[PDB]
């Protein structure tokens, strides 16, 4: 019940600034120090800095001295980090964290936010198109049936996909997005089912692209041929 | 800055094996060393603080030890949900620095992929592109070759693939390969095939459709 709820994904232009927020709950905001951490895609964690919410005292990693500003709003129990002079190298997930103190001088980041994906790009937001993935035919002697949704030509990351509004989770694979040469992302979400259980439900993928405020529900028709 | 190294970036172990992830600092850090777990969805949790103390909710199969420059995170009997990247972090001095991370996979029995092929939708085709998708479902190990053939001609340069993280239950991978062609190029050919090579298969497996009969 310690929760750090970070603002949603953000697309911002090079040379600009972005302010991300971290709304805390389940503990007394002014009684704990908050630290921020960067993670570039496929890379390690980097420490940006820490802030004392009670007086707004700050400590920065010198690598971010010209990049990051931490602030707090005590009245909303919210920490902020502002990143300035943005470049593609600032494209990353940013985490807010709580720093616990144990005995005299033992510190650890005991609770993490879910992270905020910042994409620094000159390109415009583009909502995905969603196409069905439905095979031409099913074998009598294939023991699982498959179908899915192709989520094509969106920008930036991320999209979320659920099946039957979260009710269908078992046998679902949502692949990592691929960057196409167009500079747009594409991803597939698939479901498999034991061939005997296939006919017991319909299958609707629910696609959410927050950066474009796009929500698509696409029913994938089960209809297929016997070989 | 203190440099933190995880000599082993990638570790594979069987369920119930004892696994040890190593961390070394560029100078003595006097036990001021924490461990984090990052799950494949990107969620981060504290595991161990001050070398050896367990965080709230951490199971007792997790332990940590070390001194000076060298530390160990041990998982005493590996479960499938321990699939994650493990990061060490020093606070001996500022700035805080993390190791490069150790990804842990489960070694399990060879499992053949289930292969499916999905033709492009008329909904997509009418706007001038055809995506053909080949799914390899629930296989182990991760190494897998997908070749696209169009009327028996081998394709190159016109496919992209992606692979899931190891599944936290059955310890398998899945892979998606997409062939992208103009509508015009798609309509020039009949037979679309993906050929799959994997250790779990007796020989290469081909899944195909003919645009005619679909």
């Amino acid at each position: 019940e310690v929760q750090l709820q970070q603002s949603g994904p953000d697309l911002v232009k090079p040379g600009a600034s972005v302010k991300i927020s971290c709304k805390t709950s389940g503990y007394t905001f002014t009684e704990y120090i908050m630290h921020w951490v960067k993670q570039s895609h496929g890379k390690s964690l980097e420490w940006i800095g820490g802030i004392i919410p009670n007086n707004g005292g700050t400590s920065y990693n010198q690598k971010f001295k010209d990049k990051a500003t931490m602030t707090v709003d005590k009245s909303s129990s919210t920490g902020y980090m502002e990143l300035r002079s943005l470049t593609s190298e600032d494209s990353a997930v940013y985490y807010c964290t709580r720093r616990e103190v144990y005995g005299r001088n033992y510190y650890a980041l005991d609770y993490w936010g879910q992270g905020t994906l910042v994409t620094v790009s000159s390109a415009s937001t583009k909502g995905p198109s969603v196409f069905p993935l439905a095979p031409c035919s099913r074998s009598t002697s294939e023991s699982t049936a498959a179908l899915g949704c192709l989520v094509k030509d969106y920008f930036p990351e991320p999209v979320t996909v659920s099946w039957n509004s979260g009710a269908l989770t078992s046998g679902v694979h949502t692949f990592p997005a691929v960057l196409q040469s167009s500079g747009l992302y594409s991803l597939s979400s698939v479901v498999t089912v034991p061939s005997s259980n296939f006919g017991t439900q319909t299958y609707t993928c629910n696609v959410d692209h927050k950066p474009s405020n796009t929500k698509v529900d696409k029913t994938v028709e089960r209809k297929s041929c016997v070989e | 800055d203190i440099q933190m190294t995880q000599t082993t970036s990638s570790l594979s172990a069987s369920l119930g094996d004892r696994v040890t992830i190593t961390c070394s600092a560029s100078q003595g850090i006097n036990n001021y060393l924490n461990w984090y777990q990052q799950k494949p969805d990107g969620t981060v949790k504290l595991l161990i603080y001050y070398t050896s103390s367990l965080h709230s909710g951490v199971p007792s199969r997790f332990s940590g030890s070390g001194s000076g420059t060298d530390y160990s995170l041990t998982i005493s009997n590996l479960e499938p949900e321990d699939i994650a990247t493990y990061y060490c972090q020093q606070y001996s001095n500022l700035p805080y620095t993390f190791g490069g991370g150790t990804k842990l996979e489960i070694k399990r029995t060879v499992a053949a992929p289930s292969v499916f092929i999905f033709p492009p939708s008329d909904e997509q085709l009418k706007s001038g592109t055809a995506s053909v998708v080949c799914l390899l479902n629930n296989f182990y190990p991760r190494e897998a070759k997908v070749q696209w053939k169009v009327d028996n001609a081998l394709q190159s340069g016109n496919s992209q693939e992606s692979v899931t993280e190891q599944d936290s239950k059955d310890s398998t991978y899945s892979l998606s390969s997409t062939l992208t062609l103009s509508k015009a190029d798609y309509e020039k050919h009949k037979v679309y095939a993906c050929e799959v090579t994997h250790q779990g298969l007796s020989s290469p497996v081909t899944k195909s459709f003919n645009r005619g009969e679909c």
